[PDB]
């Protein structure tokens, strides 16, 4: 009769303890559903025969709750069992579980670590929905387990096997534009629009000076 | 009775002054039953009945 | 007014739950009823009569 | 008085046990509620309010 | 205090005939006759508000009223010593209250403060550590786990024989005390698997969810405890049988050095390698640095044609220096506006 | 067992007589890390002598990631050798040091809650937040974390020598707990 799970007597009111444990199986499971698919009201009026072109009393003001009411109505209605909202030390905290890395992504990583020295800025976009923090945690990870390939990444300071020319442009095909000076020309447009604004502002400053002098003499 | 808590342990060995309960009255009476228990918040009670 | 003192926050509008802070206000029901039975004067508001 | 989960009679501090400790002889108010947690509304039963 | 004729120091208030005089037993001269019976503003406002906070959480966690008033002086001395400035108001008062709840040795944990506040345990715990060592709290009770067994049962709604689940449990905790498992582990952890095992042999209350809804510690971290104490000593005797009256000590093996069992005259003055032999290694040339040179860090430099290659990607990921630029164009704009 | 406690990581900063610009040292280097919204400096990562280079905009610079003290010195002025490339002065005077961490292992299981009662008027811990204990010593003005596995990490060391006489001084206070 081990200390792990003997069924041994009356055990009253465990049907909600059982099913909420069974219901947590799917709450963790549909997190795995979403990860794999991630990879891939003016004023109104009226025509009254008595009073033509009359304004109505009710639409003068807005309720601000009826548009919130319909938003609430197509929401899920759940009956709370006190065992669902269980909290532990791992609650209301940072972080998540990173997807364990693949051999497909290794050849996208070590070649990026062979060409560049260690440049986490552009690796972060290469892995489209991965973040800056855990690729740095992978960098410290691969020192400990494979201590010899980070040496080979350091030692190779030359053009590698020249297959990366597509991988040069595989990064450069997303939104093809000369960013070295296309960033300049719309920034020039940004200050051009501002150069309108002071002209629209300072001519509005001088119209104040002519009117406030006119009623002084009046 | 009202001083701030000094977070240490230096001089606390004799600080209790007496304040007893004296039976007045002009005749001798007997003690019937005396019980001790605790109230809703954990602060002890004494209820002796002469 | 204890709710929207929290709901006037940009971050504190998604995971905020309301039944956590219900028990701070529950003590005005018990202490309201027990004080109005012991000291037999009832301080109402709707009729304003004592 | 009673909940909706156990739905038994009650377990209550007895009245003569309650007058020997300067406690109040009382029974709790239970309500049932539904409210807007977030993504989805939620209906929670047996909230102690007094 | 002192008589005028005998100069005694002991007086006796005589109430035998409703006179209530004050007189000594040496001579009998009355000392007194006819007794006379007794028939900042912003700094006040910042504690009147801060008195609502302590009474807020104490109404919620059923803290009785002799701790709230005891908690306020801990807030009051921390008020004067510049501890409340900067930090959150609602984050310091629960840390201040837990000092008052530890001194009483009561059953209240630390995470029952934080779960109402919906922050992490480690957020409110970090500002607790900067309170205790800063404000010179030396004496303190330990988190005794034997306190937590007696309070778990009442809202757990177990059987009406609620003493045998406790008398067996503290004797299991006394058995757990001499045995070597909880020394760096959690007070609520090891006290959350004893009452599992004490209620094991009598009830089927063990489903690892109703006890976790009490202890608020994870489901699999107490099964690790049940795997731990089974395999220390003399628990194979107490798996299935053997009436609970064993009196042994056994061996001492905490699992921290057991994992180290998987891994495999005083000292003199000048015996240790010093530091000043290492300071004088490299010549301390403050302007030059050409004595520590190599061949690969001399090549540590850009690919000379590949600047605007990487800069175009670096400006293609850029949005801050745009945002930085129009704020400069607006600070000039609002200066004359 | 006359062991020697190894010293894992140094930190050290040097003041520099030249103001640093962020554009001309990040956009045309190798280990380029400069995110403007995240942080206001640049990091270099090089694997001999496996150190790291943390800079500042206003001119100052702090080195971290060496094993021995002489190994940080050649590290600190290879970092200024890249500063010799761009037309900057790189004028350092004081190679000041303010922290070195060290670890140990004495390999015998002990009580640590007994000294929370025994030497508990001065040093203490919290069990449910950190699994180890945090011990203090005014006599060298040092802090140190002890464990139940017998290992001790020595940190906060302003001088390298300052902990060497402390590490033997703290040793006998464990020995009275033979957990008899
Ligand atoms: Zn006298």
């Amino acid at each position: 009769c081990k200390p792990n799970f003997p069924i041994g007597q009356i055990s009253e009111n465990f049907e909600k303890s059982k099913m909420a444990k069974k219901a947590k199986l799917e709450k963790r499971r549909h997190l795995r559903e979403l990860r794999m698919r991630a990879r891939q009201t003016a004023i109104q009026l009226k025509l009254n025969p008595d009073g033509t072109m009359a304004i109505d009393e009710e639409t003068m003001v807005v309720d601000r709750h009826k548009n919130a009411s319909i938003e609430n109505e197509y929401k899920e209605k759940v009956d709370e069992n006190p065992f669902a909202n269980l909290y532990n030390y791992g609650s209301y905290g940072r972080g998540s579980y990173t997807d364990p890395w693949t051999v497909e992504e290794m050849i996208k990583f070590y070649k990026a670590l062979s060409m560049w020295g260690t440049d986490f800025n552009l690796i972060s976009q290469l892995y489209p929905y991965r973040s800056r923090k855990q690729v740095k945690a992978k960098f410290v990870n691969e020192e400990k387990k494979r201590p010899i390939l980070i040496e080979l990444a350091l030692r190779s300071k030359l053009p590698p096997n020249f297959d990366e020319y597509c991988c040069e442009i595989k990064k450069n095909i997303g939104t093809v534009a000369d960013f070295n000076e296309k960033l300049i020309e719309l920034q020039n447009e940004h200050k051009h629009h501002m150069k309108e604004i002071e002209e629209a502002k300072n001519t509005a400053k001088e119209e104040d000076q002519t009117a406030q002098r006119l009623n002084d003499a009046n | 009775s009202a001083d701030a808590p000094n977070p240490n342990n230096v001089n606390v060995q004799t600080q209790y002054r007496e304040a007893p309960v004296i039976y007045r009255g002009p005749e001798p009476s007997h003690i019937d039953q005396v019980m001790m228990s605790v109230s809703d918040n954990d602060q002890a009670l004494i209820k002796v009945l002469l | 007014l204890s709710i929207d003192k929290v709901l006037k926050k940009p971050n504190r509008a998604m995971e905020y739950d309301a039944l956590l802070s219900i028990n701070v206000h529950s003590n005005n029901i018990t202490s309201g009823l027990n004080r109005a039975i012991s000291t037999g004067n009832w301080s109402l508001k709707r009729f304003k009569m004592e | 008085g009673k909940k909706s989960s156990s739905s038994t009679k009650d377990y209550l501090t007895p009245p003569h046990e309650c007058r020997l400790r300067d406690m109040t002889y009382s029974a709790p108010i239970y309500v049932d509620i539904e409210y807007t947690r977030g993504r989805n509304i939620i209906m929670h039963k047996d909230v102690e309010i007094g | 205090p002192v008589c005028k004729n005998c100069h005694g120091t002991e007086f006796e208030r005589d109430l035998s005939n409703a006179n209530n005089d004050l007189v000594c037993k040496a001579c009998g001269v009355v000392s007194e006759d006819n007794p006379i019976v007794s028939e900042l503003e912003s700094r006040e406002a910042t504690l009147n508000n801060a008195r609502r906070k302590l009474r807020a959480v104490s109404y919620a966690l059923h803290i009785p009223e002799y701790i709230t008033d005891a908690a306020f002086q801990w807030y009051k001395l921390a008020l004067a010593n510049n501890f409340v400035q900067g930090r959150r108001s609602q984050n310091v008062i629960a840390s201040c209250l837990y000092v008052a709840c530890r001194k009483e040795k009561t059953h209240h944990m630390l995470i029952d403060f934080s779960s109402r506040l919906q922050v992490s345990v480690y957020s409110i715990g970090a500002t607790f550590l900067k309170m205790v060592k800063k404000l010179h709290i030396t004496e303190l009770p330990l988190a005794d786990p034997s306190l937590f067994i007696q309070h778990f049962a009442e809202k757990l709604d177990l059987a009406d024989k609620k003493i045998k689940v406790v008398k067996d449990a503290v004797k299991l905790a006394q058995r757990m005390s001499k045995d070597w498992m909880f020394e760096g582990r959690r007070p609520a952890g090891i006290a959350g698997a004893c009452i599992l095992l004490a209620c094991r042999m009598n009830n089927l209350r063990r489903t690892h969810t109703e006890i976790v809804a009490v202890s608020h510690v994870a489901e699999e971290t107490l099964q690790q405890r049940l795997n731990e104490f089974k395999n220390t000593k003399a628990a194979k005797l107490s798996v299935q049988k053997f009436r609970e009256n064993d009196v042994e000590d056994g061996e001492a093996r905490p699992p921290s050095f057991v994992k180290n069992r998987k891994k495999e005259c005083p000292r003199n003055l000048h015996l240790l390698p010093t530091t000043d032999t290492y300071l004088s290694k490299v010549s301390d040339d403050p302007d030059n640095l050409e004595d520590v040179d190599d061949e690969e860090l001399n090549a540590h430099l850009l690919n000379e044609e590949a600047s605007k290659l990487k800069e175009r990607i670096w400006i293609g990921l850029n949005a801050d220096f745009l945002l930085e630029q129009e704020s400069k164009r607006l600070k000039q704009e609002a200066d004359i506006a | 067992s006359g062991i020697v406690p190894t010293l894992q990581n140094i930190v050290a900063t040097v003041t520099l007589g030249c103001r640093l610009d962020l554009k001309t040292v990040a956009l045309h280097a190798r280990n380029a890390e400069y995110n403007p919204k995240r942080f206001a400096a640049v990091i270099m990562r090089i694997r001999e002598p496996k150190t790291t280079a943390l800079i500042f905009a206003s001119g100052k610079m702090v080195v971290t990631g060496a094993k021995s003290e002489d190994d940080s010195k050649l590290a600190s002025r290879k970092y200024a050798r890249i500063i010799q490339k761009i037309g900057f002065a790189a004028k350092f005077t004081d190679f000041k040091i303010q922290n070195i961490v060290g670890s140990c292992d004495v390999k015998f299981p002990i009580r640590l809650e007994g000294l929370a009662f025994s030497h508990g008027t001065f040093s203490s811990y919290e069990p449910e937040l950190f699994p180890g204990l945090i011990y203090r010593m005014v006599k060298p003005k040092i802090v140190l974390l002890i464990f139940v596995s017998g290992k001790i990490v020595l940190t906060g060391a302003k001088q390298r020598e300052e902990i060497y006489q402390a590490f033997e001084a703290i040793y006998p206070v464990l020995s009275e707990f033979r957990k008899m």
